[PDB]
């Protein structure tokens, strides 16, 4: 890119690089909680929400 | 000893709404036994309850 850049006026190339930390939560435990519905039909098939 | 016609005010009565994905049905029906219904319509259509 630095060759590139010395040999062209009017077309320039860059490069970057950037890290990532992203955190992951809510505010409290309250806001994490969740709940499901599982059942079994008697031929063994599953509804689940 | 003569039999009895139940005589229920409401003659039989159901709606079959399909869904449109995977198959689903919901079955809106004047009856006493939903699960029963459940199973003879999945064998009817070879489906999972």
């Amino acid at each position: 890119v630095e060759k590139f850049n010395a040999e062209n006026y009017w077309k320039k190339k860059g490069l970057a690089m950037v890290p990532l930390k992203f955190p992951v939560g809510l505010g409290s435990r309250a806001a994490g909680q969740a709940a499901a519905l599982v059942h079994i039909y008697l031929d063994g098939s599953v509804l689940v929400t | 000893m003569g039999g009895q016609e139940h005589f229920y005010m409401e003659t039989q009565s159901m709606l079959v709404v399909p869904k449109g994905e995977d198959q689903e049905m919901d079955v809106y029906v004047s009856t006493q036994f939903p699960k029963y219904i459940q199973d003879i319509v999945a064998s009817t259509l070879k489906l999972p309850a």
